[PDB]
């Protein structure tokens, strides 16, 4: 009563969820008009006269097998019609950001949500119906006084209405630290242990005089402190080993809170992917859907739930001193990082998959590295680190000097932890004076799809040769390893493919395609290559010259 | 008061708030509580699902943290103005020095549509989410937002008009919170009619706008296509030279490669020295002439955006082009430098971005679209961090390396 309620919306042009109520048995209306009668004395909901014209569905389960039938409603059609809200950043905190308090106390504040008024204009349309046994009365009509459960706005609303309650004892303690994560409530301090139980006290009853019960401890253990999954201690965290459930038939609504636990744990664990789990399971809502998952998805799973065996431990932010972040190669488009101040005493450690694309090379990866830590740092501890890497300050010089993009790295200094990032071949700026010259070409009949590929050279050298199931652009990539492959180790190639040159001036050093590669290595054998570019069918020798010899 | 509106059928603007480090959150939080005292914005609650970006940025030269708001979607989403909007003057360009103004704080002094409010929404954000998202609306004309000097564009003239008639001889155009002054007088004069023109803001009713950029326009240059002149040619030389020219015979239509690559009949060493005919001569000749004259028709579209490619060319140095029709270009030039080995290729392509961007506003009266060669992930984290300009241009991404690189010098 207390709180102002907030002022809720339904959607621009939409009205009211009018649904029809499915008919139940005796043994779960009996119950239900139970589990109201008590609702309707806290004044959670009330009857509503006959007059109402929205209706919701009303569905009565088990909480244990220690059998009890508790109350669903089903705020399907309702949470379609409510007004959009503004979920914050649904960002996650990470324990690592927060910073050694002497003193600490984690209130669970659950219960609150059912505490909190609903908008008194907007509670007509949570109005739903208890069915009569033989419908030879009218059904019990009850209506929402408090953020009901399982609808839109309860999340965000109270988040927001516990903030506003907060921030007046949060003004008062400049030095306290308070941070509300759902049910759970972090109070830091540097007090002295009694100093700090003392302030709880007040916290306590000025939630109170704001009308929401605070529960206080039922089963009280210890200073191990649990604050949204993180064990607090007083100068380490840690993230007991997740379990992920064991089953025969996955569920929509199973896989759902899967995902959810995934992301959680994605940010303290290590290389847990979870883009197969996510295709599977989005925007398709089920009276009848039931999945099974897909041989990329029990592989994943076995993957992710080896990896969230291990327990995660790491120490707390001293603002006093630098932020460091260490990259080390692993190898098939993976990379591993760890985030510290004090050498061996990790804040945070984390795993990079290279981004999807056909060609790359290790500069490019290491660079995605650093502005994926970089923007992560800065999320959790607002600041950038600094950066130990495995490459040559002179490396990186030549790379993003010559490299036809923008590209920069913070401030970072070099660290030789084998295998090091490098430049596996380097083409040339100018033609090369004494060395072979090849001009190159390709053609191809998207008809018969066969085509040839070939090249001529200043020194009267030529070679042409048919292919099958080839493409024009797959043929000027051949002709160019022709040419590779027949040449000494200094070599000027003049082509015509705009597309081949894409490719190459991207220096690429793996690509996930076989003939790429081909030339990739054959050019890691080079000493020196020089590969020009000219317009095809413009007259220029020995482009003329060879277009003909595998044109026709 | 004036009512607003959104284009018909579209809803506002909901873009997410990228991380800010802690230095820039603090001063974001100084700032909001002074204006929530004096009025400007208010606390919103979560009923209000839109949202703004939001960062902070040092200007040319302040102590100084200056809040600007990513207005980008809304700008786009916000009915152009006409029932009003304005004119930009084709002579500012001619002007021998131009000097930029922020009257952008005058904006805060005018309400702003009760129902508009809302769209304006922005979120401070908390380091490691300690504390939720800190959120506001304005009540009144915001900064870079296009309808603000829309709205106050009949308050503006009014304080400009004793300054006009006297000083009759002067440009002012307005954009967004900009105001640039444009004088055929000497520096010193220049200068004094500038501050004169301060008083005048000061007198007539953050908080620094002290500042002049004065940029000099009369003598802005554009690069043409050249051919190069050598006495000895290569195999290499003639068909880079023909591969150029057949590139510039997109734009000019009069090109001839016929007798040049008739040079290179055969199959040569890249390093041989062709000794060039007399038939080629004059192709080369003739070319190199049409090559200097502009192109046949390009004159500005208003309700086209205007488009800019950039060409990072090593060194330092940096091309680009400006268009709004392939291969017909406004303007093209190369910014060579900040003056150096400037070791952070963000920070050029960020301040030849805003370079650019003035360029444009000055020119054509808007800012053009980017196409930048930078790898989308890279530009997201560093940009705000050179940023120094109160307004913000659109930008694409390039991922595939340019042959025109090659080209244009
Ligand atoms: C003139 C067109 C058909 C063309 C395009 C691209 C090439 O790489 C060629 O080799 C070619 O011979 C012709
Ligand atoms: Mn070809
Ligand atoms: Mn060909």
């Amino acid at each position: 009563s207390p709180i102002e309620t907030v002022p809720v919306k339904l959607k621009p042009g939409m009205d009211g969820p009018k649904v029809k109520q499915w008919p139940l048995t005796e043994e779960k209306i009996k119950a239900l008009v139970e589990i109201c009668t008590e609702m309707e004395k806290e004044g959670k909901i009330s009857k509503i006269g006959p007059e109402n014209p929205y209706n919701t569905p009303v569905f009565a389960i088990k909480k244990k097998d220690s059998t009890k039938w508790r109350k669903l409603v089903d705020f399907r059609e309702l949470n379609k019609r409510t007004q959009d809200f503004w979920e914050v950043q649904l960002g996650i905190p990470h324990p690592a950001g927060l910073k050694k308090k002497k003193s600490v106390t984690v209130l669970d504040v659950g219960d609150a949500y059912f505490s909190v008024p609903l908008d008194e204009d907007f509670r007509k349309y949570t109005a739903f119906t208890i069915p009569s046994i033989n419908n030879e009365t009218p059904g019990i009509r009850y209506q929402y006084n408090v953020l009901p459960q399982g609808w839109k706005g309860s999340p965000a609303i109270s988040q927001s209405s516990m903030t506003k309650i907060l921030e007046p004892f949060k003004k008062q303690n400049p030095d306290i630290v308070i941070y509300q994560y759902m049910d759970d409530l972090y109070v830091g301090s540097d007090l002295e242990i009694g100093q700090h139980r003392t302030k709880i006290e007040e916290l306590r009853q000025h939630l109170l005089r704001w009308g929401l019960t605070t529960p206080d401890k039922k089963h009280q253990k210890e200073p191990p402190f649990l604050w949204m999954g993180y064990e607090l201690h007083p100068d380490k965290w840690t993230v007991q080993p997740i379990v992920l459930p064991e089953k025969d038939s996955w569920t929509v609504n199973d896989i759902q809170k899967l995902v959810g636990k995934l992301n959680w744990a994605s940010q303290i664990y290590p290389g847990i992917k979870v883009r197969q789990l996510s295709k599977l399971l989005r925007g398709t809502k089920a009276l009848t859907e039931v999945i099974p998952l897909t041989e990329e998805a029990e592989l994943e799973l076995a993957e992710n739930r080896e990896i969230l065996k291990e327990p995660v431990h790491g120490v707390y932010y001293d603002p006093s001193k630098d932020l460091i972040a260490e990259i080390q190669k692993q190898g098939q488009g993976q990379w591993t990082y760890q985030i510290y101040q004090e050498p061996f005493k990790n804040l945070k450690t984390g795993k990079y998959a290279r981004m999807r694309g056909a060609h790359t090379n290790d500069v490019k990866q290491l660079t995605e590295a650093v502005q994926k830590i970089t923007t992560e740092s800065i999320v959790i501890w607002g600041k950038t680190p600094k950066f130990k890497l495995p490459i040559q300050k002179e490396t990186w010089e030549t790379w993003w000097t010559e490299y036809w993009q923008a590209t920069w790295i913070p401030e970072w200094e070099f660290v030789n932890t084998p295998p090091l990032v490098k430049l596996w071949y380097q083409l040339e700026k100018e033609p090369i004076v004494g060395a072979e010259t090849f001009y190159v070409d390709g053609a191809a009949n998207r008809e018969t799809k066969l085509g040839k590929a070939g090249y001529v050279t200043n020194k009267g050298r030529q070679k042409v040769v048919p292919l099958t199931n080839t493409t024009n652009q797959k043929t000027e990539l051949q002709a160019i390893y022709l040419a590779l492959q027949d040449s000494g180790l200094e070599v000027n190639i003049v082509t015509d493919s705009q597309y081949a040159l894409g490719i190459i001036q991207a220096q690429p050093d793996k690509s996930e395609s076989e003939l790429v590669n081909q030339i990739i290595e054959q050019l890691i054998k080079k000493e020196k290559v020089y590969l020009a570019w000219v317009p095809a069918h413009k007259g220029i020798g020995g482009n003329e010259q060879v277009d003909k010899l595998v044109s026709a | 008061t004036v009512p607003v509106k959104l284009k018909p059928g579209m809803d506002g603007p909901k873009v997410k708030q990228w991380p800010l480090t802690e230095e820039k959150i603090k001063a974001l939080v100084e700032i909001c509580t002074e204006m929530e005292k004096e009025g400007k914005i208010s606390k919103i609650g979560p009923e209000n699902p839109y949202n703004t970006p939001v960062f902070a940025i040092k200007k040319k030269d302040s102590t100084k943290w200056r809040k600007l708001v990513d207005f980008r979607e809304l700008n786009k989403r916000t009915q152009d103005f006409w029932e009003l909007g304005i004119p930009h003057p084709a002579g500012l360009k001619k002007k021998k020095s131009v000097t930029v103004l922020d009257v952008g704080d005058a904006y805060f002094s005018v309400p702003l549509d009760e129902d508009f409010r809302k769209y304006t929404a922005f979120t401070i954000p908390s380091i490691n989410n300690e504390t939720p998202g800190i959120r506001y609306q304005y009540n009144v004309l915001p900064q870079g937002w296009k309808g603000s000097p829309a709205i106050f564009q009949s308050s503006m003239t009014k304080i400009l008009e004793p300054f006009k008639k006297q000083n009759p001889d002067i440009v002012i155009y307005q954009y967004m919170d900009d105001l640039y002054v444009g004088s055929d007088l000497e520096i010193g004069q220049h200068r004094t009619k500038i501050e004169e023109l301060r008083q005048h803001l000061l007198r007539w009713g953050p908080p620094f706008l002290w500042m002049g950029y004065e940029l000099h326009p009369d003598k802005w240059t554009v690069q043409p296509i050249v051919l190069p002149e050598k006495d000895s040619w290569t195999v290499n030389d003639i068909q880079k030279l023909v591969g150029k020219l057949n590139w510039a015979s997109q734009i000019y239509p009069g090109i001839k490669v016929r007798q040049l690559s008739k040079l290179l009949r055969g199959t040569k060493a890249l390093t041989e020295v062709i000794p060039l005919t007399e038939e080629a001569e004059l192709e080369l000749a003739e070319n190199r002439e049409i090559l200097k004259e502009p192109v046949h028709g390009v004159y500005y579209d208003p309700s086209k955006d205007l488009i800019a490619e950039i060409q990072k060319q090593g060194q330092g140095q940096w091309t680009y082009q400006i268009y709004q029709e392939p291969f017909k270009n406004l303007k093209t030039g190369k910014y060579a430098r900040m003056r150096g080995a400037h070791t952070n290729d963000v920070k050029q392509l960020t301040e030849a971005v805003q370079k650019i961007t003035t360029e444009s506003i000055v020119i054509w009266g808007k800012t053009p679209k980017f196409k930048l060669p930078i790898q989308k992930e890279t530009w997201e984290t560093w940009w705000t961090e050179y940023w120094q300009a109160t307004w913000i241009p659109e930008w694409e991404f390039v991922n595939t390396p340019p042959l025109v690189k090659l080209w244009y010098q």
